């Protein structure tokens, strides 16, 4: 009533509930994180929850968060990423920002919203085990080392591949193990890339957001994905447009809106950078 | 030298009884100089919960002085000390009472404090160790104002043995804000010394780590930490000896824990007050170093 018991999923799958203020807005939230996380270089992250279309709706932390996630989510839980995706992850100085990226980039591996091949994820899994459990004191079946995809003899298959490459890493410091995963997903199709869906000009559905390039549109019927010399980006009804002069059409007003921001300050953030 | 070495000379001098012949030679106040002439005012005893437990004019926390407070007094102490270079600063204080909740908070905006220390819960079998100073989440009353002060709670996160509370404050007159890190130690039982020692030394972690936090902000000195329990001497003292030792343990350094001590009273009398409170010390100290 006058305050929110909020649950934040850190990017290790830890909870940390937050009894909020009605006027504590969303940075302050991510603030507080960023002190348990001993996280210094907070400007790349963000908070996001599933909205009512569970749609990842990344919070506006500069203003309240305990109104954003009445009215607008299922559940008061809101999750830690990244909201602005490096191009160069050399460009991270500080030890524990580059571990909480290390996590957010094996996160978009293992779910799925980096696509990797059969052999990508192999080699993938292989540097992350000698940074998340280290050179063996001899394992695997523990936890996931794999994305979605399986097949149960694939699996032995895949995971005695990982359990070799295992031994080729050794004696090199986890931090490493974390640079040389990041550095070859940061060098993939789709990396740090978010897609929103909406219609074309002619109707044809779509999946529009903001690359470092550019604004990108990739076409769910298999059309040829343009990345727009931007004059500017504007908002107006159900409807986002860009100027050089383009425009699609989202859901409702809202969430026209929601992208424009992003889309600014994506744009913001890399003309700085 | 060793760390699991350091620690048998510890559990030795537990075990042979030691602390408890070297803790009772351990004078409990200054044997000169330890005259507290503005605390025993009879306009300042008002401002004091114990009358027996007062600070030493010399290190006394001197509050810009006003007219209902012509002294500027409040009941805390400075405690500034050094070993081998390495320095610490604290401001030790008792729990504030009703009519001194404007005096605490006017000490914790002039001497810049960030972190606020509460090893105690606002009441004790009854007893009241802590006024509530600060406003309660979930009530309508989010904000209170003492003098010239307008402090709101913002957030609360609550870990088993302690309780981290976002404050941020206000000076109405000019408009200033500064975020106030509220740690509020909630496992120390009404009788006795805390049983769950790694439980305790997770309260002493979260304090350095919000001690991190704060610094990196800070370009130009660091501001002292502000501890208080009831009186601001017994549990006070185990917190800041406890965290002065473990510095002198993670930086290796001789560990003579009589000699801090009774550095530490010549600031502020009756620092660790109790025998329990004492071996408390040691034995938190022993469970650090068991820290693998
Ligand atoms: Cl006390």
């Amino acid at each position: 009533k006058s305050c929110l018991v909020a649950r934040i999923q850190l990017l290790n799958n830890e909870f940390v509930e937050f009894t909020l203020s009605v006027e504590s807005t969303g940075q302050e939230s991510l603030e507080a994180v960023a002190q348990r996380l001993e996280l210094r270089e907070v400007t790349y992250f963000s908070l996001w929850y599933y909205n009512k279309q569970n749609q990842r709706r990344w919070v506006d932390l500069e203003k309240p968060l305990k109104k954003q996630l009445d009215k607008y989510a299922l559940e008061p839980t809101v999750y830690f990423g990244v909201v602005f995706y490096v191009p160069s992850v050399s460009q991270l100085q500080q030890e524990i920002t580059r571990y909480q990226y290390y996590l957010q980039l094996k996160k978009d591996i293992l779910e799925g919203s980096i696509p990797c091949t059969l052999e990508q994820a192999i080699q993938l899994a292989g540097l992350a085990v000698q940074a998340d459990f280290g050179d063996f004191d001899q394992f695997l079946q523990k936890f996931a080392l794999f994305p979605v995809g399986q097949d149960e003899k694939v699996l032995e298959e895949a995971t005695q591949k990982v359990a070799l490459l295992h031994q080729k890493y050794r004696g090199l410091t986890a931090p490493d193990a974390e640079m040389l995963y990041m550095q070859e997903v940061e060098r993939m199709d789709g990396y740090g890339e978010e897609s929103y869906p909406a219609k074309d000009s002619q109707g044809s559905d779509i999946s529009i957001g903001a690359c470092l390039e550019g604004i990108f549109v990739k076409h769910k019927n298999g059309r040829h994905p343009v990345v727009f010399d931007i004059a500017n980006m504007s908002h107006n009804k159900s409807f986002f447009a860009l100027e050089l002069t383009i425009q699609f059409q989202t859901e409702d007003m809202e969430t026209a809106k929601y992208i424009w921001r992003l889309c600014v300050a994506r744009h913001k953030f890399y003309r700085l950078n | 030298a060793t760390n699991d070495e350091r620690c048998k000379i510890l559990e030795q001098r537990l075990e042979q009884g030691m602390v408890f012949t070297e803790y009772e030679r351990i004078l409990k106040k200054r044997l000169v100089d330890g005259e507290c002439s503005t605390a025993r005012l009879p306009e300042n005893a008002e401002r004091n919960r114990f009358q027996d437990v007062l600070p030493y004019d010399d290190v006394r926390v001197e509050l810009v002085p006003t007219k209902e407070n012509n002294t500027g007094y409040i009941n805390a102490s400075h405690i500034k000390v050094s070993v081998s270079g390495i320095e610490w600063d604290y401001i030790a204080t008792q729990g504030p009472l009703q009519n001194t909740c404007q005096d605490f908070w006017q000490m914790v905006w002039e001497q810049g404090i960030a972190i606020i220390a509460m090893v105690t819960a606002e009441e004790e079998g009854g007893r009241e160790k802590s006024f509530r100073y600060w406003p309660r989440l979930g009530s309508r009353h989010n904000t209170v104002t003492y003098g010239r002060f307008k402090i709101t709670t913002r957030f609360r996160t609550d870990s088993g043995c302690y309780a981290t509370t976002g404050l941020k404050m206000k000076h109405l007159l000019t408009g200033q804000e500064r975020t106030v890190w509220h740690l509020q130690y909630t496992d120390w039982p009404e009788h006795g010394c805390p049983e769950d020692l790694k439980g305790f030394l997770s309260y002493l972690e979260e304090i350095q780590s919000v001690r991190r936090h704060t610094n990196s902000t800070s370009d130009p000195p660091n501001p002292p930490l502000l501890v208080h329990s009831s009186a601001g001497v017994g549990r006070t003292g185990v917190v800041i000896l406890s965290e002065i030792m473990i510095a002198c343990l993670e930086h290796n350094e001789v560990l003579d824990i009589p000699r801090v001590l009774d550095m530490l009273r010549q600031q502020r009398m009756m620092l660790v007050q109790t025998l329990c409170q004492y071996t408390f010390v040691y034995r938190v100290l022993i469970q650090f170093l068991k820290s693998s």
